[PDB]
RNA sequence: AAAGGUUUGGUCCUGGCCUUAUAAUUAAUUAGAGGUAAAAUUACACAUGCAAACCUCCAUAGACCGGUGUAAAAUCCCUUAAACAUUUACUUAAAAUUUAAGGAGAGGGUAUCAAGCACAUUAAAAUAGCUUAAGACACCUUGCCUAGCCACACCCCCACGGGACUCAGCAGUGAUAAAUAUUAAGCAAUAAACGAAAGUUUGACUAAGUUAUACCUCUUAGGGUUGGUAAAUUUCGUGCCAGCCACCGCGGUCAUACGAU
RNA sequence: AACAUAAUUAAUUUCUAGACAUCCGUUUAUGAGAGGAGAUAAGUCGUGUAAGCAUACUGGAAAGUGUGCUUGGAAU
């Protein structure tokens, strides 16, 4: 070959473009700003879904609650209106760290960390909280913490093993007879190893994407 | 001790040049089938080999071992062995010096020199 | 094409002619075209009844198990096919749709009886 | 008339008659033979008749031949482990040489058969597709299945053109 | 199996080496007799030539 | 190729051209309907409409599908390594998908392109080497490797920047060309995107429209040819004129060769 | 050019800015001017010193002559 030649302009463009992104990174106060008259984000023009309209006017964001508290409410318990309606068992975050967005003129945007207790079961380590910019958060009062966090676990009643599908069960029993294994035991699937979290279980905020800084 | 990527893990060739320092230029030949004629011809390739001791001379048959990491752009082999030295061949079957199709030292004798 | 991102999937590739559909069950990267590059053919589905009135599905159940064990997703039509065969449990929407059809025919039967009763009133009027 | 002596050597059938398929260890086979002499006749015939067959079945093995360098003809194989197998072919017929190398460094019939079957594992007769890869392109070819509309017109009720007309009529 | 075949090969090389030494020995005996006769003719011719 | 016609005064040899077979496009003449397949002058300029959403806010997707053959001897096959903008399992191992560095072998034309001019090794930093008639270097041309792949995405190889500022998505238009499909319907099927989901979206696709370009099934009959090659001519007109031929040739008054019949 | 701020949750800023302005040279064509080789085909006056090859001189320019070579002439 040897007629393939360098592309300096492409190399220059890639680096230069990446540099500009770092310099002009947007802030949470800008990416997640909202115009409540139209329920549309000015930065991108994205109109919120219809099922979120009632709560955007009727509920508060997390750091709106925490900005009014000493130390940004470290140690306080916070729950979500969506959880309160869906799950009878206590669901809340125990706040451990909180990084407000200082640029915001009301310190109403930022990031938070805490220990999750979902449906009465508590995680062992603190991780970043997702959906902090949602209008769904409710601070728990200190005098009501003991009654709110009271939970007694019920014995688990979801089956631990189930039958095999009709065809796959016959193929298992047929192989037994072929190999000389004589038994009338029923093949059983074990569901303990593969049990699914609820769909609304908090997800990993650390591995989540962030929107770009190019305005529409 | 992973081996090289190159296909030629072991190549035999003739030393066609030795003017580079500690490197011997070696010409290997392989047989390639002509598809139209269905006859084999010789395709020759050049291999640079690391001659650490500069013990190679033009015209001697040598065995090269693929280096694990390429020493340079072209030096990707080392001198494993000198199968036949130019003018100084030693018969493999009998072990006696030979000069062409003849024995410089008879195989009946046992000089042990 | 040189795909970046995506996963292997088991899906139906449409073949045949106009008004004559025929499907090839294949394992393919999800970003590939429907009838384009695939990894393995895992069977075939002929959706038109044959002379005996039988819709014919062929499943390479050894290779299907291999690719599900390696992360291959399943398309919803293929999840329905495995449920009818008995290799998978019946899909939730297969059961729901069967219930909807039962509720929809019950209304029709009731309406026909009401119409017959209304027709009976016409018979009474003579 | 095909050029050269023994033009049968330049036919695919002759090249495929070779039975020496070397083990994966074999990497190089040097052939040292003499062009003049009486005890090296089999070696000369081996280069003339057999070397093409060996190369045809072992394309990745380097066969390099040297002439009139030693008093006697011999074969030296270089293996991937670094071992060197010397064979002495003086006073040996070309057929004898082939049988000797087949025994010491040739794959057995059992091993070769297993490789052939493994190669064809992914061809299935039931699979449908182009003629190059499959027996049948479409299920219409199978007997009893609905035939292709191109060859045989479909019933009107099985056609989207007809179904659309009824829906409009409804 | 590889080791056994590589041992059989060395035995074949030794068996053929033994035959080579036997054949070459016979040649030395015959060629020696011919050389002695040829040297005699040279001695006769050389004396005559002198 | 199972061959044939055609150099001569004649025979033989040599040798080119042409005929007979098969297919695609366009054109002349002609033509009913039905089923299917395909749709194609142009990397020239484009009016208008549509082609990417989803969703309890965050995200995910719009990196695909679809289009064109721009550039480049561009590639094929194979090895090693590492990843992914992934998947699914484990909190660590099986895949799909790529990327980078390579090389057993194979890979368009011109040699009136015969030299290239740093194209090498060593690793105290010296040595003077490296490729090349076994085709280097230069130039020219072309998508190939075909279940598909590769390159391109208004132009400046690239795209910070700049410019002459976007249909090479579907349909459609101007110009150009021997070359001429609907400014159409539906997301019911399959595929893709999104969502936990009922579901939503899609000019992908599906079912249609258009066209003797092909095949199939049928029903009307039209088109060409009639010296030889090579199947098949009656009368009359013309008179080296008018015309004809793929090749050999024909026509100057009995033309099976031109025109009508 | 690439520092420093901060630090009893921890983060911020930095993660640069100059310079391509454009070549030398390189290919394709418009093509004054002047020939060359063809096509249409009747003219033009000429044309026995064996022929040809190489070369030289002279011929308004087929040829003639010198020198060597060849028989693809003739020669009892
Ligand atoms: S090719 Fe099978 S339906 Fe047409
Ligand atoms: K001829
Ligand atoms: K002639
Ligand atoms: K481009
Ligand atoms: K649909
Ligand atoms: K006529
Ligand atoms: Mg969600
Ligand atoms: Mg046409
Ligand atoms: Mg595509
Ligand atoms: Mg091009
Ligand atoms: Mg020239
Ligand atoms: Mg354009
Ligand atoms: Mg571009
Ligand atoms: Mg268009
Ligand atoms: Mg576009
Ligand atoms: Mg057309
Ligand atoms: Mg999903
Ligand atoms: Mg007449
Ligand atoms: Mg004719
Ligand atoms: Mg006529
Ligand atoms: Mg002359």
């Amino acid at each position: 070959r040897k007629k393939v030649r360098p592309r300096l302009i492409a190399e220059l463009a890639r680096r230069v473009r990446a540099l500009r992104e770092q310099r002009n990174q947007p802030r949470d106060s800008q990416l997640y700003a909202l115009d409540y008259e139209t329920l549309t984000r000015p930065h991108s023009g994205r109109r919120l879904p219809v099922r979120a309209w009632a709560d955007v006017r009727r509920e508060s964001r997390l750091l709106q609650l925490l900005a009014r508290l000493p130390l940004f409410g470290l140690g306080r318990l916070v729950t979500r209106k969506s959880w309160l309606w869906q799950h009878d068992e206590p669901c809340y975050w125990r706040l451990t760290r909180v990084r407000p967005d200082y640029t915001a003129q009301n310190l109403d945007h930022g990031r938070a960390w805490g220990i999750l207790t979902f449906k009465g079961k508590s995680e062992d380590t603190a991780r970043e909280i997702e959906q902090v910019m949602y209008h769904d958060w409710r601070l728990v009062p200190k005098h009501e913490e003991e009654a709110f966090t009271a939970f007694t676990a019920k014995p688990e009643d979801r089956l631990n093993s189930v039958p095999y599908p009709p065809l796959l069960r016959a193929m298992i029993l047929a192989e037994r007879q072929k190999n000389g294994d004589t038994s009338v035991q029923e093949p059983l699937l074990n569901l303990e190893r593969t049990r699914m979290r609820p769909w609304d279980y908090p997800a990993k905020q650390e591995t989540k994407g962030r929107a770009k800084g190019t305005p529409v | 001790i992973v081996r090289s990527s190159v296909h030629a893990k072991w190549v035999v060739g003739k030393v066609i040049g030795t003017a580079m320092i500690k490197t011997a230029k070696v010409r290997a030949t392989r047989l390639v089938l002509d598809p139209y004629l269905l006859k084999y011809f010789n395709k020759r390739k050049t291999y640079f080999a690391h001659d650490a001791l500069q013990q190679c001379s033009v015209g001697d048959i040598v065995l090269l071992r693929a280096l694990p990491v390429p020493r340079s752009k072209h030096v990707k082999h080392e001198l494993a062995e000198i199968i036949f030295k130019v003018g100084r061949v030693i018969d493999p079957v009998t072990g006696k010096p030979c000069a062409g199709t003849a024995y410089l030292e008879s195989p009946l004798s046992e000089p042990r020199e | 094409k040189a795909y970046h991102g995506g996963h292997l999937t088991i899906r139906l590739a449409l073949g045949g002619c106009t008004n004559r559909p025929f499907y090839r069950i294949v394992a393919a990267h999800n970003k590939c075209p429907r009838d384009g590059r695939f990894v393995e053919q895992l069977g075939s589905y002929d959706p038109l009844p044959n002379s005996h009135g039988e819709k014919l599905v062929a499943l390479n159940l050894d290779r299907i198990r291999h690719w599900i064990g390696c992360g291959a997703h399943l398309s919803k039509p293929m999840e329905k096919l495995l449920g009818l065969s008995g290799f998978f449990p019946l899909h939730p929407m297969m059961i729901t749709n069967a219930e909807r059809l039962r509720r929809r025919r019950a209304r029709e039967v009731l309406l026909a009886s009401q119409k017959a009763e209304s027709e009976a009133k016409e018979t009474e009027a003579s | 008339p095909m050029k050269g002596r023994f033009p049968i050597r330049r036919t695919l059938q002759y090249l495929g008659r070779g039975d020496v398929v070397f083990k994966e260890s074999v990497k190089i086979m040097t052939v040292n033979y003499n062009t003049y002499g009486e005890l090296g006749e089999g070696a000369r015939k081996f280069v003339f008749f057999n070397i093409p067959q060996i190369q045809y079945k072992n394309p990745w093995v380097q066969i390099m031949m040297f002439k009139n360098m030693t008093p006697s003809p011999f074969l030296r194989f270089y293996l991937d482990s670094g071992e060197q197998v010397l064979v002495d072919v003086e006073t040996k017929s070309n057929k004898e040489i082939m049988e000797h190398i087949k025994k010491i460094l040739g794959k057995k019939e059992e091993t070769l058969r297993e490789e052939e079957l493994e190669k064809q594992q992914r061809f299935h007769p039931g699979n449908f597709g182009p003629r190059k890869y499959c027996l049948r392109e479409c299920m219409c070819e199978v007997e009893g299945q609905v035939p292709c509309p191109g060859l045989v017109p479909l019933p009107k009720e099985m056609t989207g053109k007809y179904k659309a007309a009824l829906k409009a009529s409804t | 199996e590889h080791r056994e075949l590589m041992a059989w090969n060395r035995d074949e090389n030794r068996r053929m080496q033994e035959l080579r030494i036997a054949r070459l020995q016979l040649e030395a005996q015959a060629q020696e007799v011919q050389k002695a006769e040829a040297q005699a003719q040279r001695a006769q011719e050389e004396q005559a030539w002198v």
